[PDB]
């Protein structure tokens, strides 16, 4: 078949496309530090964009830090994929054909980047080898004196992001093909999520991490031992999604439960509900053993990445490990044998449940009163809180008999106990807040749809025209972590606000968990209120963190299947098409981790803008365009090659918002694309203006820059907007026929084809 | 006493803002050439909104209402415009930015009602890659500003704001 | 053939050996930062060993930072090896047999780690693939919430270090086999090193970096164009060693020159001598273009890792690039084509030499006087100097007409111009110092022996018994970077002091360059004074940075060839043998880079202690044993299995000294090993006591802990030391026969076999 | 005036040492229970060696001569012993270290004649993983110490040392 110009890309292979992107969206640097500390020549003070002892300046150092974050995220996803693929090939075999669903382009990201079309499982190994090679080169570039310019660091960050997307795609494809995951099911079963969904009268296993192989072995033991209804297994983070997707192509509800995000780990440990904690991979707290040994909660590690300093009893007999754990010799162990782990963990939970009865860190009412009365209001806890919660005010209210302030603080808190280590009264602030909100915690239940996987080709053909023309207002990819600024309900509010306006909302990761935790006045979640297909007004959940590759590949497949392009080694052309025509925007309201940065950068390289939470300014790098400059918003017409002006949309590639209202406005405005017809532009403008008036109280100042025709204006308020154009901007509109005769700067051409590349322009 | 408590959990570096009194902040705001009043959503508190409106009216200061604080300025008789705070920080570093009204960049920005970890990250770029001055008149001590108030309680913050208005 | 228990090791495969090492040599943590800044939950204040929002504490964060440094160094060496091997296979072929020299164990590190015995060049690809896989896993471990314990981070750091040694071995083997490098030649030619060795009346090419692939092409063009005697090509850093080793198996002197270390890059640029600068990879300053455009010095990049933000003219015609550079359109370009680069660089130097005549940044005498008179003695430059040089005092002396202070400061300065960016008088302090020392710079010439490569098996048989028994006082591996605390002569002083006492001094990297820069009163360097074989009193230069794998493999071959062990997958046993019997110590007096940390950690895992400079405390982690505790210095006898006490030697695995005198004392003391015979112990004790009296003024306090027999004492001062043992410690010595009858705590057994492992003990 | 100039090129964090006068340092040294005098090779300067000897003799302070400063103490009548500074910092963090003389650990260490980037890295571990107090009486302001002199010239350093000896 035909091949594009960029198969198996390297830093020099994608430098032209990255430079084209950075010409419009300039990299804004927000250094987290005034100093660099990489080598022993330092620490070097770089305040004022000064240079270090090696000659690198502040901008270069910030770019290098962001590049390191992106390659770290890529490494996590790639290592997950490699481990999963090795286990899957060792068990099921490498001749097993790939079964992703009902489609022809099985691997969109893989085909786009490496130009390959894998058929069986063994064909995925060379992709992983190439990813490992490129990761090695990029990590070598981190060394001192290895790059002097920040723009080349940005190019390498883009390359790392697309490598991360390839790795996520490999991992998700392998696990879906092997472990009987749902195969692009519009109607996958609803699963229970929440801390209060766990039945604490039963032995409780709690799985934390991202890798699910050992979890699958534990589930197999529980199923074949008929222990599904006698025990309770819950999961935190993306491993919960993976276990709830396990063997669910039969579409029956799962029995494993979802507890919450990373913010819930310490709260669940302090509650005393878990009987045995098993940790697998990334996103695992480092104080689990210290906080668990107080409440006699054993910890079992199952991966070499997270050994947790525990003894290695992998080759020891299961009963011996159980006896040493019961006697209290060790707080846990490392078990790298999957059969032995799957036997051991349920038995350990069973034999530990009767031993630890009523043990919890939640204070009693008298103890809570004494702890509240102990405080002196010195303000160190408020200073140390990542979310700047007014802890001293809540405690002062608690001294008077009012516990509503701490109850309100409960949802905003991320359960990090950074406040407890600065109190000189030794007040367990996190436990005090949990005690104050113990009723709301008991009421914390919800429903979330299981991870469907990728999007089938039939839905792609159904929605491609609607999306490219703007009939569908756009795609909102609500993804990312749970480092929210003002609680976990903001993602729910945004998702509801955009589902009510018939957007296509695709969710994944911890954000799906937090969306499914809130019900309306009647008592239904968004997942049961709206269907789960890929169409207007539908919220679909792709699955775990590695499922964002399915959203990116959905954009790729919109470009390929509909417009009839070639994916193989064609990153620049497909990304240009996505940037100019597909109205997709991403949202990471609580991104904290390096994987989030890698996913965002990979989406940027593919042409998808992203809004992030206020905490994401600590990533040190955004991509923002200049609207006042006009030379930046100029492309070529693909039919001939002439200069064509485009509206300033998207006006950024990565930005950070402060509140969820401004985030809603930004998401509504950034779905606008060039090459939108009159009806699509009318719909997008209507939604943007309505949201701006609802949340910000004013009609957008630059709304007129997106009007090319009288049909572009909203149909309901056409006359008032025409009068506004007549008066404020002195345009010329013919009132006899209600048409625009003079004023617009970009004329409307239906067959105009805006492109950023001249090589394929004719 | 707005210069007593200047405690921080973490430090950006050796350089830090100068803790100032109400008199010094009042003089700096009154002697500014082309000031801008950057306000976040934290200004929507009723005790802060009237103070911000009075400060802006006393010196005819254009207002950049970042976040979702714009609804609190629509009814008031002030010149306030919405702009994303990250985009505003990016635009302040460009010397040839026309500005909110298109009359040139600004030399001083007054900051009120902002989240510490957000305004600090914007001010990092502002102070490291530009020559704009920043005056934080909030209740949290901001390191990355040029001049800033110290840590204050809400009552003390209100009293300091009244003192600044009195000398304006 | 037989295989050991650990082929292709992972983190869990080497955790027992690392734990055994850390039981004795406890990890000391010296945090460079009170805060962690990895994710957006932070920055987290960790002062007082507090925990961050993820639960990780100060010790864990310091261990993670050191682990990141080690994996970065491993990545650099591995990427160098992969690029070199790919180029070599593409040119010469993958069927080319490996020709390392005259030996049977061609790849000691590779065989020790992966259990493989490669024969041709193609067999090295799977090793590189395994290294890339393990690098991916280790970099994935860097993510937030991926490891909670510091000891597991230390284990992964050891694994990264040995992976780094494998990568260096691969790279050096490939380049020596392909590029006609000297094949273990004890008599490799002497090459000229120094800034003053460059003839500035000729067109000058300056090559900076570590990769020589492109350089070799430039050398081929110069040779076949008969331009060797009309131009001057010099190199800085390890690429200089690589070019001076190119095609030198014929043993004739090279024509390329060595300019200096990383500290000389900016000084050479400011001198104006270079006509064209070509940069390949790591250890390249980031302000080369900014400082070169003032003096019209074009910069040509040749690798994707360092593209320097220059335009990419790889496919453009050579003459067009030359004309654009000459007119001043661009300060340089990126050329990824090796033939084109090899044609372009000499022609560019030829056409640029007549254009830039007399251009330099060195001030004139009147300009220098005015600059000196401008200073007001505010002290910011002294505060900003990494070496804490008393710049204001030197300038105050210069105001009075004395330039000896600045001349003295010239050698201590590392040419980083961090002082220039804080002066409010805009005084070019680095240029002022260079002007003051312009005579000494003109006199800076020296000789260094070319990189011989690995050590042949014949010399290993010759020296194994002497080294193991202690007849040879030991091996001193002087390696590392040029971040010296008090000038570049300390390495020369140490090397001379240890060569005068008949140690085996093996050098590599920038330290060899700095050793060869100093001559005695007569005028000869150490390289011409002492032979270059592998025996007592001989200083041998292995080559570039990737040649430290030859020193490590020399230790592995001492263990294998002599004692008759099996290398294949036998890391723990070989490392235990090296730690207990081989008296080898390393010294990195000016280590700053991450590659230095990786090499040191790899040597530590192999059982080789290392001394570092005072700047190396910024690495955040040392490995120091407790001498007062006695349970730490206990091993098992390999013949039976009983408990055997050993002297506290080595007392550290990684330590930092302050001055070179203390470093000499530490190196002398840490060559002492158990299982030393009476004569070897006598020699080592004599050298240690003599150096301690010479440099510290006292006889060592714990000298008696290393005496097991009256024959262990030095033969010349036996009686006085016996009287000291009789008096100070109240021992019992028979004066009739001059023998020790009572008092020692460890008895001397000739056939005692100390081992740290019970599995192979019988 | 040893508390005026406390400038730094780089900062370890929010926590920093307290700048003290000669009277305060003299009181702290005189009231120490089991002090140790850690001296580097920088003490070998002739004007510093006699001052260090007089300080140690005035209070019978055992001396840890790190680096190669031991030859400057052999002839004098002081109790000085060589120890690697990194190893000394490692041993001070162990509560059950017998000490140089085998009589227990130390609660206060006086630091004189050290490289800033070396003593700071040792003091980082000492202050973060132990309860030992550190008094820097050198001419460079040390951040990681507990109490420290400010930045001083050589003449001012000598005058401050004489002032400390006078009050000892
Ligand atoms: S970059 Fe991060 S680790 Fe390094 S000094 Fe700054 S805050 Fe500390
Ligand atoms: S890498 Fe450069 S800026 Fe960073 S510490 Fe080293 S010399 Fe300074
Ligand atoms: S740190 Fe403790 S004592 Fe101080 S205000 Fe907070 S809860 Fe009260
Ligand atoms: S545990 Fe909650 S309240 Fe305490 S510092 Fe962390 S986020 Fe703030
Ligand atoms: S990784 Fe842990 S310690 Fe570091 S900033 Fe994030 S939460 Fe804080
Ligand atoms: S910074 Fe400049 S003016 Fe100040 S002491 Fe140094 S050379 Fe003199
Ligand atoms: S250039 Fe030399 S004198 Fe100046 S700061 Fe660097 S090392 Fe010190």
């Amino acid at each position: 078949g035909p091949m594009g110009p960029t198969p198996f890309p390297t830093a020099a292979t994608v430098r032209d496309w990255s430079f084209t992107l950075f010409d419009r969206y300039e990299p804004v640097y927000t250094p987290m530090c005034d100093q660099c500390c990489y080598c022993t020549f330092g620490p070097c003070n770089l305040e004022g964009n000064r240079r270090g002892a090696c000659g690198l300046d502040m901008k270069g150092q910030a770019a290098r830090e962001f590049f390191l974050r992106c390659i770290t995220g890529c490494a996590c996803h790639s290592a997950h994929g490699r481990h999963l693929l090795d286990h899957i090939i060792s068990i099921f075999g490498e001749d097993m054909p790939i079964n992703m669903g009902a489609s022809n382009v099985i691997a969109p990201n893989i085909q786009l980047i490496t130009g390959r079309q894998p058929k069986t499982l063994g064909d995925l190994k060379p992709i992983m080898e190439y990813v490992e090679e490129e990761l090695g080169q990029l990590l070598a570039t981190v060394h001192a004196g290895q790059e002097g310019a920040a723009i080349d660091y940005d190019n390498k960050a883009m390359l790392a992001g697309i490598l991360d997307h390839v790795g996520m795609e490999v991992s998700d494809i392998a696990q879906v093909t092997a472990l009987g995951f749902p195969k692009s099911d519009p109607e996958a079963p609803l699963v229970e999520v929440g801390m209060g969904t766990l039945d604490a009268s039963k032995p409780v296993i709690i799985a934390i991490g991202h890798n699910v192989a050992g979890v699958t072995y534990i589930m197999d033991y529980m199923e074949d031992n008929n222990l599904t209804d006698k025990m309770e297994i819950g999961g935190l983070c993306c491993t919960a999604f993976d276990m709830t997707r396990y063997k669910r192509e039969d579409r029956k509800p799962p029995y494993a439960k979802i507890v919450g995000t990373i913010s819930k780990e310490l709260k669940v440990v302090r509650s005393g509900i878990p009987d045995v904690i098993v940790i697998d991979e990334q996103c695992v707290r480092a104080d689990l053993v210290e906080e668990g040994k107080k409440l006699k909660i054993p910890v079992i590690a199952s991966n070499e990445k997270v050994m947790y300093g525990l003894p290695d009893r992998t080759n020891d007999d299961v009963d011996a490990i159980i006896e040493d754990i019961k006697t209290g010799k060790i707080p846990g162990c490392v078990m790298l044998d999957y059969e032995k782990l799957g036997e051991l963990v349920p038995r350990l939970a069973m034999e530990m449940a009767p031993l630890r009865e009523g043990i919890s860190a939640i204070p009693s009412d008298e103890e809570m009163a004494s702890l509240v009365a102990k405080c002196v209001a010195c303000g160190e806890c408020a200073l140390a809180c990542p979310e700047e919660l007014d802890i001293p005010d809540a405690i002062q209210a608690a001294k008077e008999g009012d516990f509503t302030a701490l109850d309100f603080l409960h949802d905003l808190c991320v359960g990090c106990r950074r406040c407890e280590q600065v109190c000189n009264k030794e007040i367990p602030i996190l436990s005090v807040i949990d005690k104050a909100a113990q009723k709301a915690i008991a009421e914390e239940k919800g429903l979330v749809r299981a991870g469907r996987g990728q999007v089938s080709d039939a839905e792609i053909r159904a929605e491609g025209l609607n999306l490219v023309m703007g009939t569908t207002p756009g795609v909102i990819a609500i993804i990312g972590c749970a480092n929210y600024p003002a609680g976990s309900k903001d993602v729910y509010r945004i998702a509801e606000e955009f589902l009510n306006r018939n957007y296509i909302v695709a969710v994944s990761g911890c954000s799906a968990m937090d969306i499914g935790m809130y019900k309306d006045a009647d008592g239904k979640t968004l997942y049961e209120r709206f269907p789960g297909r890929f169409e207007r007004g539908n919220i679909l959940n792709t699955g775990s963190c590695v499922s964002n590759s399915h959203i990116s590949g959905t954009c790729h497949k919109v470009a390929a299947i509909f417009a009839g392009r070639n994916l193989s080694g064609n990153l620049a052309e497909i990304a240009d098409y996505t940037l100019n025509r597909v109205g997709a925007v991403g949202l990471a309201w609580g991104a904290y981790s390096q994987k989030a940065a890698a996913i965002g950068t990979g989406c940027n390289m593919y042409g998808i803008p992203a809004v992030l939470g206020p905490h994401s300014g600590k990533y040190r790098r955004a991509l923002i365009a200049k609207t006042y400059d006009e030379n930046k918003w100029k492309v070529y017409d693909s039919r001939n090659g002439s200069e064509l002006d485009i509206p300033p949309s998207p006006e950024f590639l990565i930005t950070t918002a402060e509140t969820w209202q401004e985030a809603c406005v930004l998401l509504a405005k950034n779905c606008i694309r060039p090459s939108d017809n009159n009806m699509g532009r009318s719909i997008k403008l209507t939604h943007w203006i309505e949201l701006s008036e609802k949340y910000l109280g004013v009609l957008p100042e630059d709304w007129w820059k997106f009007v090319r025709h009288e049909a572009d204006l909203p149909l309901s308020r056409r006359e008032e907007l025409l009068k506004k154009l007549e008066t404020e901007h002195g345009w010329e509109i013919d009132w006899k026929k209600k048409k625009i005769i003079s004023g617009p700067k970009i004329k409307f051409d239906v067959s105009s084809q805006p492109t950023n590349l001249k090589r394929l322009c004719k | 006493d707005t210069t007593k408590n200047t405690k921080l959990f973490t430090s950006y570096g050796v350089k830090t803002s100068k803790a100032i009194t109400t008199e010094v902040a009042a003089k700096l705001i009154s002697k500014a050439k082309r000031p801008l009043f950057v306000v976040g959503t934290g200004v929507l508190d009723p005790e802060l909104l009237d103070r911000a409106v009075k400060i802006a009216k006393a010196k005819n200061i254009p207002i950049a209402a970042t976040g979702s604080s714009m609804p609190g300025f629509v009814d008031k008789d002030v010149n306030a415009k919405y702009i994303n705070l990250h985009q505003l920080g990016f635009y302040l570093t460009d010397p040839d930015w026309p500005g909110l009204d298109g009359n040139g960049n600004y030399d001083t920005i007054i900051l009120l009602g902002h989240k510490k970890y957000y305004i600090n990250q914007v001010l990092s770029a502002v102070k490291n890659f530009s020559d704009v001055k920043s005056i934080s008149i909030d209740r949290n001590y901001i390191q990355n500003a040029t001049m800033s108030f110290g840590n204050l309680s809400k009552a003390d913050h209100i009293a300091a704001l009244d003192e600044v208005i009195d000398l304006l």
